[PDB]
RNA sequence: UGAGCCUUGAUGUGUAGGAUAGGUGGGAGGCUUUGAAGUGUGGACGCCAGUCUGCAUGGAGCCGACCUUGAAAUACCACC
RNA sequence: CGCGGGGUGGAGCAGCCUGGUAGCUCGUCGGGCUCAUAACCCGAAGAUCGUCGGUUCAAAUCCGGCCCCCGCAACCA
RNA sequence: AGGGCUACACACGUGCUACAAUGGCGCAUACAAAGAGAAGCGACCUCGCGAGAGCAAGCGGACCUCAUAAAGUGCGUCGUAGUCCGGAUUGGAGUCUGCAACUCGACUCCAUGAAGUCGGAAUCGCUAGUAAUCGUGGAUCAGAAUGCCACGGUGAAUACGU
């Protein structure tokens, strides 16, 4: 969609020149190039070279980071039957099924994640394949649809963050705010790199890193040569 | 309350509503309101269960259409074996209540049809 | 013998005398002695002509017409 | 629905005919242009041959038919069926 | 002038939907003269005048999370 | 080796690309029209849309698998 | 004397009434014209759910009766689902004209309940008391009207132009 705009404009008089940068000098403008009174968050477009076709020439699931980002992380539990205070303790919000069940079918969401046992997956959240971009439904591929709810909690909250590919090679995923330090950055790029590459195909021994682009939410974005292997700012 | 369910007009005046439980066109159900002392131009909706009992009850006493339909059924059966005429004109399907032939057989023999010549 | 899929027994091993206490125990005229029309037979039982009931009113035995009459 | 009305019914041409079948209990069949006449007890088991117009028709007569007139059991009108155009005659 | 690689930029006029449905992650909005919008000036830009919109002046707005329609949902940045 | 096109009522076609909706010419069978012949009008039936599975409220179409027909591939030497 | 055209594989000509809500349902409510009733009809009557039954004053019809004229109005009620429109069929019982109601006769009435959502080809009358639409009576008339004849209710678009 990405209409044309007034918090764009401003933005993009700000900026020098658009070029691809090296890594700790593409977060350091990046941080420049925030806008809003809201602390927008930091996403990085990896370009991945693998075929990406289905499931088995894809990239697929999450990693724990380190350091967490600054954002909360809406988490609701879709299970049949859970003890609720259990699922709170681990720092869940909300445990049910008719209110998720009700979600996933109208198609609007009011949270950004579920988190749900495989009896509530199967009849609505397992055959949706054309989701949109709110993500509504759980995922198998994403590795968020455990019976191990209160696990999946805990691991949300301190850090966890997720990859998957759209109809092309591109995997984007969460690195933090703008509010962050350059190393600590860099050590949230560094541990998603090493999942990608971990969740790599044994095809994929060419070219593999094609293009490398950061973006922050309601600002702009800056192109990168590539991402690197460091976890420090120098 | 619903008298019966699964055909009733909803918000509609008592003495239509009640030709779904059967047994009961209008005539027998205009003496049957009467009985348990219920006014004609009330809605279906007003009604206590315990009315609804007390109308199924004097209806329950009627022909349940489990019966209805095998006496028709029974009925061009057994003249059909015997060959009466009433009978036979059962086994053409045309009208024996004295219609047309060369017309107006459809309610009974179906929709009008190919001829080969 | 494969007992337990065989129905219950309550009327089977007990009492293979028993009485008509709630049903009969034989059936007569179901090998057919005359052909089955499932039917009544009208006229035959019953009346060839209707009930003279409604318009109960004193007989007159004595000729007399409704439109003869002035 | 029809009916016979209200009089008694036992027809002068069957009275006369029946009189004289039921001596030998039944004889060869008794030829017959009483199209109008019920089927009635004093008649079981007499072989009755009903005129349809054309010619008599044996209605063979038993308890199962008293509900109904002998012009039943004898036909008149001819049904051309559709599976396909009626090619014959039948008598 | 094809193809590869690459810097930014958008229209999407649906059956149902107020209109703005390429797959989809970030993600719950930009309050900077209200981000507006608006006669007027230009610009991206098309199923032809329609979506978005720069700006003297303008506190009057896209349009989601919500409110609403749908199989999928929409902000705005990206990816293509 | 590798690339790309096609697989429709009894017979030849259309529709196709976020789809539903069986459409054209024949062959077939029933009807209509003109004073009549005449040409002409009108309806119907007919298909697993090569075949299998999947997404969706909807699949001939989009998506996965399989068998078949063909162009190129200059190849079997 | 019986049987038929009132047949059934269907098409077609015509008319009826309908496919709604302008209506239908329930309850309440209004006024006709014209003509028929001497062989005939007929208040009240008592029986009957009605039809009808059997009795009968009375009549000569501007007196009595067919006949409650209906559509239309009042109020409350109904939403495309063949229904809350439309109500056909068929089972079953009561009744009728006649020795005699089976194919081929009439009427009342109980229960259930379909087709049809204005229709291809085809296809007609109308200039205004007309057309459209609603009911009535009578002529015929054993028993049977959608028809014919006339009547009254309610009552339309437009006729530039050849």
């Amino acid at each position: 969609m990405a209409k044309l705009t007034k918090r764009m404009r401003v933005i993009r008089e700000k900026v020098d020149a658009t070029k691809q940068y090296d890594i700790n000098e593409a977060i350091a403008l990046l941080k420049e190039l925030a806008t809003a009174k809201f602390v927008e968050s930091v996403d990085v477009a990896v370009n991945l070279g693998i075929d990406a076709r289905k499931s088995d020439q894809n990239v697929r699931g999450a990693t724990v980071l380190p350091h967490g980002t600054g954002r909360s992380v809406r988490v609701a539990v879709f299970t049949q039957g859970a003890n609720a205070e259990a699922a709170k303790a681990a720092g869940a919000e909300l445990v049910g099924m008719e209110d998720l069940a009700d979600q996933i079918k109208k198609g609007e969401m009011n949270f950004d994640v579920v988190i749900a046992s495989p009896d509530a997956m199967r009849v609505v959240g397992q055959l949706g394949q054309v989701l949109g971009p709110r993500g509504l439904m759980p995922n198998p591929k994403v590795g968020t649809v455990t019976p191990n709810v209160a696990e999946a909690v805990k691991n949300a909250k301190a850090g966890q963050v997720r990859y998957r590919n759209d109809k092309n090679g591109i995997i984007h995923t969460t690195i933090g705010k703008v509010d962050f330090d350059a190393d600590k950055l860099k050590e949230n790029l560094e541990a998603l790199l090493v999942a990608l590459k971990k969740a790599k195909p044994t095809q994929a021994k060419g070219v593999y890193i094609k293009k490398v682009s950061i973006s922050t939410t309601m600002g702009a974005g800056v192109a990168v040569d590539q991402a690197g292997l460091s976890a420090s700012v120098n | 309350a619903r008298i019966a369910g699964i055909n009733i007009p909803d918000h509609k005046h008592a003495v239509i509503a009640l030709t779904s439980i059967y047994g009961v066109g209008k005539t027998r159900s205009k003496a049957i309101l009467a009985a348990a002392g219920i006014a004609e131009d009330v809605k279906i909706s007003e009604l206590s269960e315990g009315q609804i009992d007390t109308l199924r009850d004097e209806v329950a006493k009627f022909v349940v259409e489990g019966d209805l339909r095998r006496e028709i059924s029974m009925s061009i059966k057994r003249l059909m074996d015997l060959g009466c005429y009433r009978g036979l004109r059962h086994r053409r399907g045309l009208p024996v209540r004295g219609q047309r032939t060369k017309t107006n057989a459809r309610t009974r023999k179906g929709p009008r049809k190919p001829i080969k010549k | 013998m494969k007992k337990d899929i065989h129905p219950k027994y309550e009327e089977i091993t007990a009492s293979c005398s028993c009485g008509n206490v709630m049903k009969i125990r034989s059936t007569v005229g179901h090998d057919l002695n005359l052909d089955v029309c499932s039917k009544c037979h009208p006229f035959f039982t019953g009346k060839q002509r209707d009930v003279a009931t409604g318009g109960r009113v004193d007989r007159f035995n004595k000729r007399f017409n409704i439109p003869g009459s002035k | 629905p029809r009916s016979l009305k209200k009089g008694p019914f036992i027809d002068l041409h069957l009275l006369k005919k029946v009189e004289k079948a039921v001596e030998s209990g039944d004889k060869k069949p008794l030829r017959t242009w009483s199209r109008r006449s019920t089927i009635f007890p004093n008649m079981i088991g007499l072989t009755i041959a009903v005129h349809n117009g054309r010619q008599h028709v044996p209605v063979f007569v038993t308890d199962e038919m008293v509900g109904h007139k002998l012009g039943e059991f004898a036909p008149t009108r001819t049904y051309r069926g559709h599976a396909a155009d009626k090619k014959a005659k039948k008598k």
